[PDB]
């Protein structure tokens, strides 16, 4: 299992250097260091490790793309975005970035544009999302917006009633 | 009630933060769901969720269904009377705040008003005079805004009247569909 973690990792960096090219096993072995792991694990790789994984991509003939398989697109969801009722995904800014291009780049110039973020996995974790009308009224907005917080206070059918009167 | 969902946006970008809007984004979406799909979604902390909740649950703009198991909803109409309590909030500003006919004692930087003028004169120095501080009495612009800085705030509410002039439009047709 180690071993296999191993090559998870190997795989994993290669994805991130950018490339989902397969190689053989044999190479993947060596890659890893370790190919005197013996013809017992190989096996156990080949008749499960390499065939029952959920989300191995098996081209040309070798076994690829082992980390990821959710997404593809590589782009912002603006078709899951565009919808009314299952809009959304709140999602991890380590996942952006790991899975393309690193984030900061184009979100210098996203900043103002279409993405925002908000610091939650931890006040120093960060989570990507995005907006759309205009604040209301100038002003100090903070002072009157804290004067404001409406009275969350009873007898308010009653205070619209008087309020009305 | 598409014009109410911009209207209720724009109500919610301007006061509460954006901590609070992303939840409220799903809210503004309107359907019954349980805190733990919520959670899945959204992947905030589930306690400053609940205090987010909670606080919302407090402008009543949710409601909820006990089943213990709870699954929360939008109350929506809580608008109505959040319009109109602001409008007072706006008028009270509006309202003057500047006692006018006023003066102060520059030494004790209190205050006085018209018919304290009638007590705190002197004859013998032909003037007014404090009390517990026998100075002579000028002006008032202290603490209450200066007249420049009336004007201002005037202004800035003379502003804020035009912006909110489209949400009581909405608020008006909205109305409407109640009359029906
Ligand atoms: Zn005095």
């Amino acid at each position: 299992f180690g071993v296999l973690a191993k090559i998870v990792n190997y795989m994993k960096t290669r994805h991130q250097r950018g490339d989902t090219h397969p190689l053989t096993l044999d190479e993947i072995l060596d890659e890893t260091q370790h190919l005197d792991i013996g013809l017992k694990q190989k096996q156990w790789l080949m008749t499960e490790a390499l065939v029952n994984n959920p989300k191995i991509e098996v081209i040309d003939g070798k076994y690829a793309f082992k980390p990821k398989y959710n997404v593809r697109d590589k782009k912002a969801l603006l078709r899951l975005l565009d919808q009314h009722d299952q809009r959304g995904l709140g999602g991890i800014l380590l996942e952006d970035i790991e899975e393309a291009l690193p984030n900061s780049q184009k979100a210098v110039k996203a900043l103002g544009d279409q993405i925002l973020f908000v610091n939650r996995p931890d006040k120093k974790k960060i989570l990507f999302f995005n907006d759309k009308s205009c604040q209301f009224s100038v002003d100090e907005e903070f002072q009157k917006l804290w004067r404001s917080v409406t009275v969350d206070s009873m007898d308010e059918e009653k205070i619209e009633e008087y309020l009305k009167r | 009630p598409a014009a109410l969902k911009r209207l209720a946006k724009y109500v919610i970008r301007g006061f509460y933060g954006i901590e609070h809007a992303l939840a409220l984004d799903i809210l503004i979406r309107n359907s019954c769901v349980k805190e733990e799909d919520m959670l899945e979604l959204l992947k905030f902390d589930r306690k400053q969720l609940r205090s987010v909740l909670n606080n919302l649950k407090g402008d009543k703009f949710i409601k909820c269904r006990m089943r213990y198991f709870i699954n929360y909803r939008t109350l929506v109409n809580v608008v109505k009377y959040k319009l109109d309590h602001m409008r007072r909030r706006i008028e009270t500003d509006e309202r003057d705040s500047t006692n006018r006919a006023s003066f102060k004692c520059p030494v004790c930087s209190s205050t006085f008003t018209d018919l304290e003028a009638n007590q705190l004169f002197d004859p013998m120095t032909g003037t007014f005079r404090c009390t517990f501080c026998h100075t002579e009495v000028e002006e008032d612009e202290s603490a209450m805004p200066k007249k420049d800085a009336r004007t201002l705030l005037a202004r800035f509410n003379e502003q804020i009247e035009p912006i909110y002039a489209l949400l009581r439009e909405t608020e008006d047709v909205n109305l409407a569909y109640e009359i029906l």
